[PDB]
This record gives structure tokens, C-alpha cells and sequence, in this order.
């Protein structure tokens, strides 16, 4: 823990915090809490002080973000310092198959993140213990997920013999997961007798202690800032019943009216394919009607 | 983008391929070693079409213009399957299920964009 190391780690972790961010933006894409969160904020504390159920999720996901992307960072040639998982290598682990490739070192990636993320939560109060379980129980989510990927490498191509690895879930899946994990986290009434009612809860689950305030308002003094001006959805050929009702969810519900916005856009499409080498795409002007709550 | 550096998939059609490949391979040398296990099929031209399908599997197109994968279509497949799979059946090799035909697009689907004759 010295200004050298702190320094060649802190680009990466950055990057890895705003993954976090980005992926608790799209969980919560259209919800009424629909994370008004920066980087900056879980070290400002600032927009987030609020022991609410919503803030255990932002602790996991942006520790879970900085675990797996130095983790990916180890595994890829960005660091001399660590190799990948070469314990465990060579070995035979099942019928047909053994051990090799670079199985992702999670351990390294658990390393840095408790370093940086774990680090801002000062204090030695109860709010700052609860904030530490979170960032755990989004890091270990991170762990759980590893599966094990092969490649085939049998008589043409057959998976007769393979060689595998332990490599990470996709971060979407590790969101998806959180989101689970936030859904049903609990909350907690309660030194040392605080810090027994942390230990009665599990290491995966995500811990709250203040309610919920009403996501529709807006709220200045918690960096609330209201559902009015906010894209839904309406009409779609594939939406979720929950994407459908988003509308009604953040814009009337909340008292607020349904607006629509012509927007026109530019993309790709109509693409016919050249016989060989080649494929060609003209572009067309495309009309898009926006939703949002006024 | 990077270029073609396997001998059996050199002057195809196009000289540049991605990776990792529709088989998850690191480098062209490794998925050069297991294409290069179909060089008798290529020789005895079973089928005029599996050269260029085994490439577009091992080494499929890369372009700087169109960014999203474009697979062979099914009928290339079940054209050069139609071809190798009976003189490969006589000698106890099953045709391999990487190679199945109906993980492939059919071709006349804007949704579904492939490789094909007409
Ligand atoms: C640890 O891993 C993370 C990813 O998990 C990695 O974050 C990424 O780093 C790369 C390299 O800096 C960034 O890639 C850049 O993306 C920008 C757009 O914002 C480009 O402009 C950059 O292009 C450069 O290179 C091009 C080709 O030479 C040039 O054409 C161009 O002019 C630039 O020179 C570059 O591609 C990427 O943005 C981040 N990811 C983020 C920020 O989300 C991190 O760097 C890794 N750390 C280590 C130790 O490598
Ligand atoms: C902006 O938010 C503050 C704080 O919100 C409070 O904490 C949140 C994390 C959520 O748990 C909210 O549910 C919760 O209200 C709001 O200030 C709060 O206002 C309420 C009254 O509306 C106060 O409740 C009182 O609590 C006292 C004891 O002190 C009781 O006796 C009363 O019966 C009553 O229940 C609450 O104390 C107060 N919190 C503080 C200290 O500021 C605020 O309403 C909101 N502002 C806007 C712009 O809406
Ligand atoms: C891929 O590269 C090859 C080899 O350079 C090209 O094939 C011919 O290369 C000769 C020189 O060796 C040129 O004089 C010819 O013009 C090329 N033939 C053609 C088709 O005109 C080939 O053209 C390249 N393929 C692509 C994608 O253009
Ligand atoms: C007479 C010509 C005999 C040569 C052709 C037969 C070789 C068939 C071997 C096929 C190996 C393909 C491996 C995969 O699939
Ligand atoms: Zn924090
Ligand atoms: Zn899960
Ligand atoms: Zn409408």
C-alpha cells in the first residue's frame, strides 16, 4: 500500500468504478431510482449518504466493476507484476479434459478493489461496516460466477479431449445478478453488539438500514432529482411488461403527463451483400418518436 | 482486422480475418493446425465449396466497413456437407457439430446476413 502501487493500479480502477456505474445505469434504466450516481460520488459520499436500499447496490456493482476489470487486466498483457492462474494448470480435472489457458486471477482483482473501494468507506461506524459488507458481497459476486470455458481441441475439432479454464461471467450477468441480490436484500435494526448483527448476516446478501424515500420526488439534500423530464417506453414489439409499463410507472403514477419528442436518425441499413469479399450498406433517415414524463 | 496467415485459407476471396473465431482461437497457427486436418478433403475436392467454408469458420471475414460477424449460409453447408460427409462417413469420421448446418442463417433474411451464390 505504498504511492507507487497506488498510482499503476489507479487508471485501471477508474475505468472499473465507471463500469459499475454504467451497469447500475442500465439495471435501473427505468425505474424511478435510475442511478443518479458518478464515480466520484462513492468517494464524495455526496448523493449518497443515504443508507437506502439502493445505495448497497451501487457499493457491489462499483466494487464488483473495479474487482472483475483489474481481474480482466491481470488475465490480458496489462500488468508484468501478476501472471493469470497458473496454480492448478496441467492437471487433469475431469474425464476427457485438463487444466491450462489463463484462467482469470481473480484473487488479484479481489487484491485491488478491497484496496481502493473498501478504502473510501471511512469511519468505524455502523454505516461504514454496512458499506464494506456491500462492496464484499458484490466482489464475491464477481468470484461465484467464474465458469469453467474450454476449447475443443479433439480430432477435428471434436470435444473428445479439451483443455479448459476458469474464466469470469459476463459483467452483464454479474449485474443482473446484483440486481437480484438488491431486490431482496434486508434491512437492519441494531459497538461490538452492531458489529454482531452484520455477522448474522450472509456475505452475498446486500445490507440497508433507512427506507427507501418516495423515488418520484425530488429531493435536492439526497441528490434526487426527480422523475420529470425522463425517457419511457410506450410502443415496442419486444418489450418487457415492465418496459411497457414505464410510462405509467414513471411518468403518471407520479403525476406527471406523457409527452412524445419526433426525433429523426441517421443509421445503417438495407444492407445487400456483394457475392465475395465485399458488402455494401446505404444509409437511411429514420423516424424515431421519443417518450418522456413532463 | 488482421491478415490471412494460413496456407489452405490464402486467396479465397479476401485476405483479412478476426480473431478469436467462431471456434474461440487465440492465434491463426492455432486454428491453422486443425483446419490443416481437412487438407485430404481439400485435395480429393469433394466439394468445390469447402475450402471457403472451412475459412469462413476458421477464419471468417473481417471488414473495415461492415463491424458485425458474417457467417457462411446454410446452403454453402449443407452443400460441401452434401459433398465430404459420405467419403468422410466411410472412414469413421462423423461430421463434426461445429460444422452443422442448421446453426447457419438461410440466405433472404435482411435479420439474417450471409455468404452465398445468388
Ligand atoms: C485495464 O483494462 C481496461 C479495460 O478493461 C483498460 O481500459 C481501456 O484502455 C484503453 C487504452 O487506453 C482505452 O482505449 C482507448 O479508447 C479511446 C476512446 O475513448 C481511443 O481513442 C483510444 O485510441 C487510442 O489508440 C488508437 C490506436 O492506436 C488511436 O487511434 C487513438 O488516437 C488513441 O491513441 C483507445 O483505444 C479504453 O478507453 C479504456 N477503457 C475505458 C476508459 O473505459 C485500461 O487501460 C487497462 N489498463 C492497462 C494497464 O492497460
Ligand atoms: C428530503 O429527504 C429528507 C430525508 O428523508 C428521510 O430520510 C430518507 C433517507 C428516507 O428515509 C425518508 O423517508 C425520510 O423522510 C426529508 O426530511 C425528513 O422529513 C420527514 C417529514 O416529512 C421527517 O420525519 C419526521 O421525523 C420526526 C423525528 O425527528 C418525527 O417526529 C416526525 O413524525 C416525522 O416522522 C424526517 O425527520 C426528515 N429528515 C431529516 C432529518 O431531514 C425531506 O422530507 C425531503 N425533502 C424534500 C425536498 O422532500
Ligand atoms: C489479397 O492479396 C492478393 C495478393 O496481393 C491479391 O491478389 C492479387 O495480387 C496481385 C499481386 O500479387 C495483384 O497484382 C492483383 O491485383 C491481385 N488480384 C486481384 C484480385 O486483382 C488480392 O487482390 C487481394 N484481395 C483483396 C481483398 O483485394
Ligand atoms: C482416397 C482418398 C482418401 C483421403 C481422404 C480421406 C481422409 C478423410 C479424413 C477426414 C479427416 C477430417 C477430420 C475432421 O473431420
Ligand atoms: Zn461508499
Ligand atoms: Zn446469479
Ligand atoms: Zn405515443
Amino acid at each position: 500500500t505504498g504511492p507507487k502501487a497506488y498510482l499503476t493500479y489507479s487508471a485501471s480502477v477508474a475505468v472499473g468504478a465507471q463500469n459499475g456505474i454504467e451497469e447500475c445505469k442500465y439495471q435501473f434504466a427505468w425505474e424511478r431510482w435510475n442511478c443518479p450516481e458518478s464515480t466520484l460520488q462513492l468517494a464524495t459520499h455526496n448523493g449518497l449518504r443515504s443508507a437506502t436500499r439502493e445505495t448497497s447496490f451501487v457499493h457491489a456493482i462499483s466494487s464488483a466493476g473495479v474487482m472483475y476489470t483489474l481481474t480482466r487486466n491481470c488475465s490480458m498483457g496489462d500488468f508484468d507484476n501478476c501472471g493469470c492462474d497458473d496454480s492448478r494448470n496441467g492437471r487433469i480435472g475431469g474425464r476427457g479434459w485438463v487444466w491450462g489457458g489463463c484462467s482469470d486471477n481473480a484473487e488479484f482483482g479481489e487484491r485491488i478493489s478491497k484496496l481502493f473501494v473498501d478504502g473510501l468507506e471511512t469511519g468505524q461506524d455502523a454505516r461504514a461496516l454496512m458499506n464494506l459488507h456491500n462492496n464484499e458481497a458484490g466482489r464475491l459476486a464477481v468470484k461465484e460466477t467464474m465458469k469453467r470455458t474450454c476449447k475443443c481441441h479433439g480430432i477435428s475439432g471434436s470435444c473428445s479431449i479439451q483443455t479448459c479454464w476458469l474464466q469470469l461471467a459476463e459483467f452483464r450477468d454479474i449485474g443482473n445478478h446484483l440486481k437480484i441480490k438488491h431486490d431482496q436484500a434486508l434491512k437492519l435494526e441494531m459497538r461490538g453488539a452492531i458489529a454482531d448483527a452484520f455477522s448474522s448476516v450472509a456475505g452475498s446478501e446486500l445490507i440497508f438500514l433507512e427506507d427507501s424515500p418516495d423515488y418520484c420526488l425530488k429531493n435536492i439534500s439526497l441528490g434526487l432529482q426527480g422523475t420529470e423530464g425522463r425517457e419511457c417506453l410506450q410502443s415496442g414489439k419486444n418489450l418487457s411488461q415492465w418496459e411497457r409499463r414505464s410510462c405509467k410507472r414513471l411518468c403518471t403514477d407520479c403525476g406527471l403527463r406523457v409527452e412524445e419528442k419526433k426525433t429523426e436518425i441517421i443509421s445503417s441499413c438495407n444492407c445487400k451483400f456483394h457475392w465475395c469479399c465485399t458488402v455494401k450498406c446505404e444509409q437511411c433517415k429514420q423516424v424515431v418518436i421519443k417518450h418522456f414524463c413532463a | 482486422c488482421q491478415e490471412i496467415t494460413v496456407p489452405l485459407c490464402k486467396g479465397i476471396g479476401y485476405n483479412y480475418t478476426y480473431m478469436p473465431n467462431q471456434f474461440n482461437h487465440d492465434t491463426q497457427d492455432e486454428a491453422g493446425l486443425e483446419v490443416h486436418q481437412f487438407w485430404p478433403l481439400v485435395e480429393i475436392q469433394c466439394s468445390p465449396d469447402l475450402k471457403f467454408f472451412l475459412c469462413s469458420m476458421y477464419t471468417p471475414i473481417c471488414l473495415e466497413d461492415y463491424k458485425k460477424p458474417l457467417p457462411p449460409c446454410r446452403s454453402v453447408c449443407e452443400r460441401a456437407k452434401a459433398g465430404c460427409a459420405p467419403l468422410m462417413r466411410q472412414y469413421g469420421f462423423a461430421w463434426p457439430d461445429r460444422m452443422r448446418c442448421d446453426r447457419l442463417p438461410e440466405q433472404g433474411n435482411p435479420d439474417t446476413l450471409c455468404m452465398d451464390a445468388a
